[PDB]
């Protein structure tokens, strides 16, 4: 059940800095593999190991990309300097001989890693939540909350639901991807919607508690920032409402 | 031609 | 070693039979597999064939040509949580190194019963309202599209498993601050079918 | 753990005549474990330009190799083979017999 | 005739040296075509012989990497074995893996094999059915049982059933003027008094391909091994083979005998006898 552990699960840098990607194989694998996936190039193998060694790197790219295995717990991958278009969702693998002959591995959960030209840039989004219509309610019985969160650059984003303080997964539909709240260009922050519908009476009952939560994430304290806008860091940003059946 | 990729340990 | 797919998108209705599948070039390829990635997770491992003709497991077929140079996958029966990106991948014998395809989107569509198109409006929880139109339980009929100037007119749309009620619904969400912005206005790029309120 | 000794032949590649350049080698078979030590002699003294095959084995398991080098044939000269291996409490010298 | 394509792994574990001295050959019949050395500067598997030259960048870097990785798992069986027979870090023990193919005169499969040995003994090995294991003792066993729980067998049958006939029709016609030649023996006879009731004969077979060969000695047609001696077949260096066979003979009765010589370079068997 506890698989292959990635580090960090999210990276925001600014070009020509150090990125280090770190991977723990499942304990007792002696195969460790490196991919990346980005919307230009899809999924592809930088590396892979067998007993600490590295036996396939024909996908690393030719110069600012290197990855070593210290023991068999532990791997890194290096990008130095990093580029824009070194971003990508990494992912690390592992697996074990008789699992490779049916072609199982196991994955990590990736990094999503963001390296940008120019953090002055990046935004954290202003979170709003919206109300029921009473039309809607009058007609269907039933009641949309609708969280919207926008202006937020990059985009590394997740948002939960919270019902009197606990995550709450059934009745909920986040959008699968940003929407681009965009000005033509590309630098372009980004809006995103999610729903939580709710049985007649959960909305009305003036006590009930309710939160659109989102996790941002941006930059980190060793990043250095001079603008007058507060530094965009990783950040829960988030919203609520209570009922109202007045 | 070998066999491949690899053979598994003893 | 390089391997075409067709991006799609796929969009089927709810118990639909899918057809996935990729053309390769290299012979020495010998190992062909499909992945399921749901967005924003890793690939999980359908169906792996060695050389060597078709297999079935449940509501999946996995088929190899080696003449042809293609292979698919069938999935009977599609249901809305089959909605992910495919991927097609294969290696030889001499590395555990994977070529990939490019990946295809499928959704399937949900089979929504008791559907009634409804729009409505509402606004936030501070002072302020501007406010945003919530076209909500149409059914998976209706395609919306967005137009757009660089000026605003901003919109999206997803389905919610309303559970322990065995409920299920489309909902989409459009806004902007043209101010003469309106939620009558609001999806004329879109073919709904027919409705509207008013406070 | 089980050992075997080298066998041991000496001979040249093309029947030998003096003042004329061949091959002599030294083919060492039959052997485990595979770490060896071979040298060609020339009136007792090592050759120094020596080559070898790469380590291969036969189907008992047992190893060989051939060493050998380029040399010229005289009537005066003595050319020999010398081996050890953790079989041998000292090295075997087996001389060169031209008729063998 | 019949060929083969053959491949041979050795480990040799070096304590206080670190790594294991790991070395592969690859031989098609007699000829030897590849090599690896993990203490060579290349670290890359080389060509021995001139028809795998031709092999593309792909074929090499393929080659490179199996091999490679063979010298791996080779380093940890190592470990292994010398834990399963409880045995000091401080000896020096050898690994060594044999596989390949064999196919008839019309090339079509014959036989696939694959053995095993842990310091120059059996330790496991793949039956001629290629399903099922042979193990030599029980920490052989102890292998067998994970190499049948990985289904080890079935991927070494799919490989010495098809690719590595496949390949090795490939170098036979690639290297049809090495592989497919054959060099007929050259023989001759010599004599040298012994005892002095006694002489020895001995019978001569150079520069010959493929190293197969049959001598016998006859007295009166008759056929003779009986205190007769046969020197080990002995590579000349230059991919040809040498040698002979002697019998001890009462003196004056040298006509008596006669030296037959059998060889798929000759279209029929020599005789020979001790001429003047």
């Amino acid at each position: 059940d506890a698989g292959v552990i990635q580090s960090p699960r999210h990276e925001v840098t600014e070009m020509g800095q150090q990125v280090t990607l770190r991977c723990k194989p499942i304990s007792g694998h002696d195969y460790l593999f490196w991919y990346r996936q980005t919307m230009m190039r899809g999924l592809e193998l930088l590396i892979y190991f067998n007993n600490n060694v590295p036996i396939d790197d024909s996908g690393m790219p030719e110069d600012r990309f290197s990855a070593k295995m210290p023991n068999a717990s532990f791997s890194t991958l290096k990008i130095q300097p990093s580029e824009p278009r070194d971003s990508a969702v990494y992912f690390c693998a592992s697996s074990l001989w008789e699992k490779l002959a049916k072609n199982i591995q196991y994955f990590g959960a990736g990094t999503r890693l963001s390296v940008l030209e120019d953090l002055k840039n990046v935004f954290p989004p202003e979170v709003a939540v919206f109300e029921p219509s009473e039309a809607e309610i009058s007609h269907t019985q039933k009641a949309t909350l609708v969280c919207l969160a926008t202006g937020f650059y990059p985009d590394h984003v997740e948002l939960s639901w919270w019902v009197n303080g606990k995550e709450v997964h059934s009745g909920v539909c986040t959008d699968p991807q940003p929407l681009k709240e965009q000005p033509a260009l590309n630098d372009s922050r980004y809006a995103l919607s999610s729903r939580l519908r709710v049985s007649a009476t959960f909305w009305q009952d003036p006590r009930n508690h309710f939160r659109c939560q989102v996790q941002f994430y941006g930059l980190s304290e060793n990043d250095e920032w001079t603008q007058d806008r507060a530094k965009p860091v990783t950040q829960i940003v988030s919203a609520e409402a209570w009922g109202r059946a007045d | 031609y070998q066999f491949g990729p690899d053979f598994p340990i003893a | 070693k390089e391997v075409e797919q067709d991006p799609g998108p796929l969009s089927v209705p709810e118990g639909a039979i899918v057809s996935l599948n990729c053309t390769y070039s290299n012979s020495a390829f010998q190992y062909f597999m499909w992945y399921r990635q749901y967005s924003r997770k890793g690939p999980e491992l359908l169906m792996y064939t060695y050389s060597s003709g078709n297999k079935e497991d449940g509501r999946f077929t996995a088929q190899v040509d080696k003449s042809s140079k293609y292979i698919s996958l069938f999935i009977r029966d599609s249901q809305p949580s089959d909605s992910a990106t495919y991927l097609c991948a294969m290696r030889g014998d001499s590395s555990y190194k994977l070529i990939f395809g490019s990946g295809t989107r499928l959704l399937v569509r949900p089979d929504i019963q008791n559907p009634d198109p409804a729009v409505y409006q509402l606004r936030d929880s501070k002072s302020s309202d501007k406010s945003v139109c919530l076209f909500t339980d149409f059914d998976s009929q209706t395609n919306v599209s967005q137009s757009k100037d660089s000026d605003v007119y901003i919109t999206d749309k997803c389905v919610l498993d309303m559970r322990s009620m065995d409920f299920k619904s489309n909902s989409a969400v459009a806004w902007s601050n043209k101010s003469d912005f309106a939620c009558a206005n609001a999806f004329n790029n879109s073919i709904i079918p027919e409705d509207t309120f008013f406070p | 753990m089980i050992q075997r000794t080298p066998k041991i032949q000496v001979y040249s590649r093309h029947p030998a005549e003096n003042g004329k350049s061949n091959f002599l080698n030294c083919y060492v078979s039959g052997f485990h474990p595979s770490d060896i030590e071979v040298d060609l002699l020339k009136n007792g003294e090592r050759i120094e330009k020596v080559e070898h095959s790469d380590l291969s084995f036969s189907k008992d398991w047992s190893f060989y190799l051939l060493y050998y080098t380029e040399f010229t044939p005289t009537e005066k000269d003595e050319y020999a083979c010398r081996v050890n291996h953790v079989t041998l409490s000292q090295p075997k010298i087996v001389k060169w017999d031209r008729d063998m | 005739g019949s060929h083969s394509m053959r491949y041979f792994f050795t480990s040799v574990s070096r304590p206080g040296r670190g790594e294991p001295r790991f070395i592969a050959v690859g031989y098609v019949d007699d000829t030897q075509f590849v090599r690896f050395d993990s203490d060579a500067a290349s670290q890359r598997m080389e060509p021995r012989a001139p028809w795998i030259e031709q092999e593309g960048p792909e074929y090499w870097d393929g080659e490179t990497r199996k091999v490679k990785a063979h010298s791996q798992t080779h380093r940890v069986d190592l470990g292994t074995l010398r834990g399963y027979y409880n045995q000091s870090e401080a000896g020096s023990h050898t690994v060594q893996r044999m596989y390949g193919c064999d196919v008839g005169s019309d090339w079509r499969f014959l036989r696939g094999y694959h053995q095993y040995a842990y310091d120059g003994k059996d330790y496991i090995a793949l039956k001629e059915d290629l399903r099922s294991w042979t193990a030599a003792d029980m920490a052989a066993q102890t292998t067998k049982h994970k190499w049948e729980a990985a289904h080890v067998a079935e991927q070494l049958r799919a490989y010495l059933e098809g690719t590595c006939v496949e390949w090795l029709r490939r170098y036979l016609e690639n290297g049809k003027e090495t592989l497919q030649r054959t060099d007929a023996p050259k023989t001759h006879m010599t004599h040298h008094a012994v005892s002095d009731h006694e002489a020895t004969l001995r019978c001569w077979a150079l520069s010959f391909y493929p190293a197969e060969i049959t001598l016998t000695w006859q007295r009166d047609g008759e056929d003779q091994t009986q205190d007769t001696e046969l020197v080990e077949t002995r590579p000349a260096g230059d991919g040809t083979f040498q040698k002979w066979a002697a019998v001890v003979v009462p003196s004056g009765q040298e006509q008596r005998y006669t030296c037959h010589v059998q060889h798929e370079g000759l279209p029929k068997p020599l005789t020979l006898r001790w001429e003047p």
